[PDB]
């Protein structure tokens, strides 16, 4: 109330919020709303029944209000929280995310438009088991990644010659075609391309494929040829990756839709849309950029090693003093895979680590300025807890799973921001999108490129090239990544986010950018007796620092 | 050659049977911009085509007569196509501006279509504008009166009101209605009506 | 408003309205004639005589307001002239005998009647049963008059002398467009 | 109008100049005195209204006291009431027609505005919320349609304003519809002062209208409904020597 | 006459008979082979909203590329059908737009026999129009349908129009 509060009667009142609240704008004024105006009344007893203009106005400002949420037909408890919204409207603005929460989005080809799928965790109960997927999600996961990748294509300026379908190919020959589709080796040992309409076999001895791609089973592949129907096989002329497109004529098909939406989300009742407010943000982000730094690591920072604590002790030593914005670990923490004990007279790996985190805690004691002003970002690597109890070290899945509390229970309370997330992660600027992405690239499509019959920066130029193209972050089949049948769409590079962290320990640092994405490459943290970590200025430029 | 035009007009005039024979605002049939854009794309050829044309007409090889007809062939196509897009624009404005203007400029997204995604991102800013047009009409000088409200004539003061959807109480001027779910109110007419339009009341 | 065609002609119910602001007269049973108590003051009434007024006596108020005192026990509606049976025998012989004219009776016909069969039940003095008959016998012989003089459509003009609102309204849709139809065909053809 | 002979006159005048707009296939000039006179009649009759409705409110809610008699207390509050709820309605609905019909002229009325020859102006004929309205209409309908198509048509034909060649896009108004009128007469009681009324066989006052396409003399006597069309009847219409039904 | 009327942009679709009063080179082109001119009196069958103006273009003796044949709708033998019985006749498979075009051919081309043939068959088929209109049910013979089914395209709204007046007066008039 007031400095000289004074208690109203309800049904004087009554007239003065009707009048105002049912003919002019607003409806179904609840009794609580009327308390919750009754007090504010009482927060501006100034001369009141008497005084228009400041309590009408007041009112047209709760209004501009409480509008803008939901639909605002109603007014529940909830007025005295509009009330403090009125009071305090009288870095933030910026996100981290996992696979786990990412909004979920299907497609419709006969309709040409995303369709938001209900979370099966907000309508459904989730007691016992809600995160085991259905069975068909896997039968309509490789058609969605068709059916983008087609879209895609057709987008395309060329293109506008025209496609043919696979099952079309049938009575027809010695005449040349146009098509795509899933490159694979079928169950005899051939190589086979398919549709959604059929499938055929490849003819590959006279074949020539554009440079610059590492052509891979499992990823879509423009396949020009001659049929014959003398047997069955496709005798290709030239091969070529679909070529991918740039984010704002990405978006602009879509107008701007809130995927990855900070200030709105849709839902199953209506889709939601803004690009008022992107500009602001833009020119909000042009100013103290230089002051919202944020560093990451190499990859593959071992908590068990005495050189490993000595060179994160000097790193700590040099970053207390200036503390960034957000600090990135990245890798696994310990060089040994955790898995089952069969030995009781020795130190259980649980428990060796659960200590590995504890040392952690107490290094971080002498740091308080890096610890009260930078966040804290935790990423699992190759054998962290889940992976290595089943894989043993080896890959797997790829939505992986984060870091299990009851082993980080001193991380969270010595610092006050860590976060922990899956290998596959988002974070949402102010006019940024970033994913950070932990695994092996280099030698997974070096060892199983394709063969055809007849200086190192080219490499990564090929590794972007074609992971940009393909747009997905595991262009491989079941067999290699075993992939979660619904959190597929997590490790889809449809809204191709302006900035990718590539973190590969088999590969060269590098900062090439290419399609309106820069990408980035760390490295593994010690090398050649040296430690190496990297931090990107928001403005598009580049820092590499070490220290021996 | 502009014949797949009229597939596009004969379309439309089965719209405006929806909106006859129902004599309601609902259910906006989903668009068909693919053959609209099918048609930019031909008239961009023939535009291409005119003015080549019209480049070996000044460069002297062609006949006049040909280059004329030709001419007026191709613009009498292009005046065509025009013709027809906006007869379908013209009609889907129209929809849209009906059912805006009846439903209090909210769009009823609580309740009618669900999603309104049937309809175009421009056609959507544009029914965003006219929904600002609307709000913005009442807040002149005729701030008293209820332009969105009913417009049959009011005949009788006290009708019998039946609860169709359950709620709380809400409140009203001197006076307060719970609404619980199957109930009978005898109340004034025009202190019901807002509820009425909004379909919370039934058996006028 | 456009509500689709809505535009171009009256709804029923607007002419139920139209015909019920007009003036009527009424038998009061109460008494409210100021003592020598709250003001009538309206604004589109002449408030004299709801001010002025005394019990079993002969006034003059607008028909909206004698409905509503008759849902209460204040009113008593006096029935018109043409509410009779007499009065009817002659009307109904009168189009019997003229094959051509329509006969001289007030717009509000039909409407009047519907109201006051419908609200004003008890205070007629003959029975209602006999005087709804007759009316349906007029509205069938004015129909059938209808009927005979349509047959004719010039494009220049036509005249309707006595048609009542309803009559009118029911038929104004047909009678436009096939004259709007006859007159752009004339002006194409010169 | 210049003074009020009571405010009955101009409720009846509103009434007559609703019935003629609904009807008429042209849009009529605006009446503005007789609306800036009821929005004040309707905002001094609102504040009477709540200031004794909140008057007895507090006289009941103070104390126990005595409750208001419900004779000569309830009705007369009811009938204001429900006469302003009558009276809100026709305003309404004569505003909604007048906002229709500008939808459908609109092009043809900035055309003839911008025209300065032409002695009509439209200010008279349009409110200046009415003004704001055609104007941010069409603006938005030309963003609309130049975003949508007319982006990719050539230069030859990208103005939707084009009054040559096979078609055009003004939409005039159909001044020869057919019309139900009633010959009103003259609005004065002398009602035989007027320069154009003659009269024929047992006197029968009457108007003489002519017809230039068919080259025929219409008599219209008063108290006679006809069926004329709407060309030739502006003037007598204007004059309010007849009223549309 | 209306730009943005569906009915009158459908009408302007019909085609029309029509010759080539002169000859063009290297025209034909959008139906045979383009490098084959057009001959002289070469028949086609061209769209109204071209055969219009390129038979008033003249373009140039200032002779217009293409003559306009007398179309098959507008015979003496429809005439005569027409003269007999119109009440009866089923004018729906003659044409769907038949009064549009009737309306646009007597624009272009004068003539005083078929104004007034045309208004005598839409007068006398209006009272039936209008009895069948009125005639509201408290579900009919077959006689009523078959009359239906015969109404040309802009006939149906008069009809739905009076269908609904009659409705709406009834449904006022009995509560």
């Amino acid at each position: 109330g007031n400095v000289l509060p004074v208690k109203i009667q309800p049904p004087l009142l009554r007239p003065l919020a009707y009048r105002v609240l049912s003919r002019k704008y607003g409806l179904s004024i609840k009794s609580d709303g009327l308390s919750a105006l009754a007090e504010f009344v009482g927060t501006n007893i100034g001369a009141n029944w008497r005084q228009g203009p400041a309590t009408i106005k007041f009112l047209e400002q709760f209004a501009a209000v409480w509008k803008q949420q939901e639909r605002g037909l109603f007014i529940d408890q909830s007025g005295v929280k509009e009330v403090i919204q009125e009071m305090k409207e009288r870095r933030d603005y910026f996100k981290v995310i996992n696979a786990s929460q990412q909004q979920r989005f299907s497609y419709n080809p006969h309709k040409m438009q995303f369709i938001f799928v209900p979370n099966k965790k907000q309508n459904g109960l989730g007691g016992i088991a809600g995160f085991l997927p259905d069975i068909e999600d896997k039968v309509q996961m490789f058609l969605t990644r068709y059916y983008l990748t087609n879209d895609r294509v057709m987008r395309n300026e060329n293109f506008q010659m025209s496609i043919t379908p696979i099952k079309n190919l049938l009575g027809r020959d010695a005449q040349n075609f146009l098509l795509l589709g899933l490159l694979n080796k079928n169950f005899k040992g051939n190589w086979s391309l398919e549709d959604p309409s059929g499938s055929v076999e490849i003819d590959i001895s006279q074949t020539i494929p554009t440079q610059g791609h590492y052509y891979v089973p499992g990823c879509m592949v423009l396949v020009e040829g001659i049929y014959y129907s003398v047997g069955n096989k496709f005798h290709v002329t030239s091969m070529t990756l679909p070529p991918g497109e740039r984010r704002e004529i990405t978006l602009e098909t879509i107008g701007n839709l809130d995927l990855l939406g900070i200030h709105g989300i849709s839902n199953n009742n209506f889709i939601a849309r803004l690009d008022k407010d992107l500009k602001i943000r833009l020119h909000l982000l042009e100013k103290e950029l230089t002051d919202h730094k944020f560093v990451i690591l190499g990859a593959n920072l071992f908590l068990d090693d005495l050189k490993i604590m000595t060179a994160l002790s000097k790193i700590l030593q040099k970053l207390n003093d200036d503390p960034p914005t957000l600090l990135i670990w990245q890798g696994s923490f310990t060089s040994v895979p955790v898995f089952a004990s069969m030995s009781s007279r020795n130190i259980s790996s649980s428990t060796q680590f659960k200590n590995n985190f504890d040392a952690l805690a107490t290094l971080l004691s002498r740091f308080d300025n890096l610890t009260e002003n930078t966040t804290m970002i935790f990423i699992p690597g190759p054998n962290d807890l889940w992976g290595s109890m089943v894989s043993l070290g080896a890959s797997g899945t790829l939505p992986q799973d984060p870091i299990p509390s009851a082993f980080t229970k001193k991380i969270n309370k010595v610092c006050k921001n860590v976060v922990w997330s899956s290998n596959p992660t988002r974070i949402a600027y102010l006019s940024q999108e970033i994913v950070i992405f932990r695994d092996d690239l280099s030698g997974r499509f070096k060892r199983h490129r394709l063969e055809f019959p007849f200086q190192k920066v080219q490499e990564t130029r090929k590794l972007v090239k074609t992971i940009l193209d393909q747009g997905h972050l595991s262009p491989f089949l079941d067999s290699l990544r075993p992939i979660s049948w619904d959190l597929d769409h997590t490790l889809t590079l449809c809204p191709i986010p302006s900035t990718m962290v590539l973190c590969d320990t088999t590969s060269a640092q590098f900062d090439l950018t290419y399609n309106g994405c820069k990408v980035i490459n760390p490295g593994s943290f010690i090398h050649n007796r040296r430690a190496r970590y990297m931090e990107y200025v928001p403005s598009s430029k580049k820092t590499i620092q070490e220290e021996i | 050659y502009g014949d797949l035009g009229n597939k596009l007009v004969l379309e439309a005039k089965r719209t405006k049977q929806l909106y006859a024979r129902s004599n309601q605002d609902v259910n906006l049939p989903m668009y068909h911009e693919d053959i609209i854009r099918n048609i930019l794309k031909e008239v961009s050829n023939l535009r291409k085509n005119t003015e080549y044309l019209k480049e070996q007409q000044q460069l002297g090889m062609l006949d006049d007569k040909v280059a004329k007809c030709q001419y007026f062939v191709t613009l009498l196509c292009m005046e065509r196509n025009k013709r027809c897009l906006l007869a379908y624009q013209r009609l889907r404005t129209d929809i849209l501006d009906s059912m805006a203007w009846n439903n209090n400029g909210l769009d009823l997204m609580s309740s009618s279509q669900q999603d309104t995604n049937n309809l175009s991102h421009q056609e959507q800013e544009y029914l965003k504008e006219y929904c600002d047009l609307i709000t913005d009409l009442k807040s002149g000088d005729l701030v008293d009166i209820d332009l969105s409200g009913s417009l049959v004539p009011p005949s009788d003061v006290f009708i019998d009101v039946r609860v169709l959807k359950d709620a709380g109480e809400i409140q009203t001027e001197y006076g307060v209605f719970n609404l619980i779910k199957d109930s009978q109110f005898f109340v004034r007419q025009s202190d019901v009506e807002r509820l009425i339009q909004q379909g919370y009341l039934q058996k006028i | 408003s456009l509500p689709a065609h809505l535009q171009q002609t009256f709804s029923p119910e607007e002419i139920q309205f139209i015909v019920e602001n007009e003036p009527i007269k009424i038998f009061p049973r109460i008494t409210t004639r100021q003592k020598i108590h709250t003001r009538w003051q309206l604004i589109t009434t002449d408030d004299k005589a709801l001010n002025n007024m005394v019990a079993m006596r002969s006034t003059e108020v607008v028909l909206w307001i004698a409905l509503l005192l008759k849902q209460q026990s204040k009113c008593s509606i006096v029935a018109p002239q043409w509410l009779t049976t007499k009065e009817l025998d002659r009307k109904i012989q009168y189009e019997k005998t003229h094959p051509d004219r329509f006969s001289e009776l007030p717009w509000n016909w039909l409407v009047l009647a519907r109201i006051l069969f419908n609200k004003a039940k008890d205070d007629f003095h003959d029975p209602i049963h006999e005087l709804r008959g007759k009316i349906q016998d007029l509205r069938e012989i004015r129909q059938i008059k209808v009927l005979k003089g349509l047959k004719y459509l010039n494009e220049s003009h036509l005249q309707l002398d006595n048609l009542s609102l309803l009559e009118i309204n029911e038929l104004r849709p047909f009678i436009t467009e096939i004259m709007d139809k006859l007159r752009e065909i004339h002006t194409a053809s010169l | 109008t210049q003074i009020y002979v009571s405010p009955q006159q101009d409720f009846s005048d509103l009434m007559k100049s609703w019935k003629n707009e609904r009807c008429s296939p042209e849009l009529l000039p605006y009446p503005h005195q007789l609306m800036k006179r009821l929005l004040n009649r309707i905002s001094m009759q609102s504040q009477l209204i709540e200031n004794i409705s909140m008057g007895f409110l507090d006289m009941q809610n103070a104390s126990n006291a005595n409750p208001p008699m419900p004779n000569e207390s309830k009705l007369p509050l009811l009938c204001m009431e429900t006469e302003l709820e009558r009276l809100k309605f026709v305003i309404r609905s004569y505003i909604r027609c007048r906002l229709s019909k500008i939808d459908k002229f609109s092009l043809y009325l900035r055309q003839l505005n911008e025209d300065e020859n032409s002695l009509i102006s439209l200010t008279d004929l349009l409110s200046k919320d009415e003004i704001k309205y055609h104007d941010t209409h069409s603006l938005i309908w030309l963003k609309l349609v130049n975003d949508s198509i007319l982006k990719y048509m050539p230069e030859e034909l990208q103005a939707i304003n084009d009054t040559e060649g096979s078609v055009n896009m003004i939409d005039e108004p159909d001044w020869n519809k057919f019309v139900f009128i009633h010959v009103n007469g003259p609005p004065d009681g002398k009602w035989n002062e007027d320069p154009l009324l003659q009269e024929n066989e047992f006197g029968k006052p009457c108007y003489t209208v002519t017809i230039p396409d068919l080259k025929e003399e219409v008599e219209l006597t008063i108290g006679s409904i006809y069926v004329m069309r709407y060309e030739v009847i502006r003037d007598l219409l204007r004059d309010d020597k007849v009223a549309l039904i | 006459m209306g730009y943005y009327d569906i009915d009158d942009v459908l009408a302007d679709g019909t085609e029309f008979p029509c010759k080539f009063q002169y000859d063009i080179p290297g025209l034909g082109y959008l139906e045979n082979n383009p490098g084959r001119p057009i001959t002289k009196n070469t028949k086609l069958s061209l769209p109204l909203w071209l055969a219009r103006i390129l038979a008033i273009v003249g373009g140039d003796e200032p002779v217009p590329f293409v003559e306009l044949l007398p179309p098959d709708m507008f015979s003496t033998k429809v005439m005569n059908a027409i003269k007999t019985d119109p009440v009866a006749l089923d004018l729906h498979s003659i044409n769907s737009h038949f009064f549009s075009l009737a309306i646009k051919w007597i624009m272009l081309f004068s003539e005083k026999e078929l104004a007034n043939v045309v208004s005598e068959l839409l007068l006398q088929r209006a009272q039936e129009l209008n009895h069948h209109a009125s005639s509201l049910s408290i579900n009919t013979n077959i006689a009523t349908s078959t009359f239906l089914l015969k109404l040309e395209e802009m006939e149906k709204e008069i009809y739905k129009k009076s269908h609904e007046s009659y409705k709406d007066t009834k449904r006022w008039m009995f509560k």
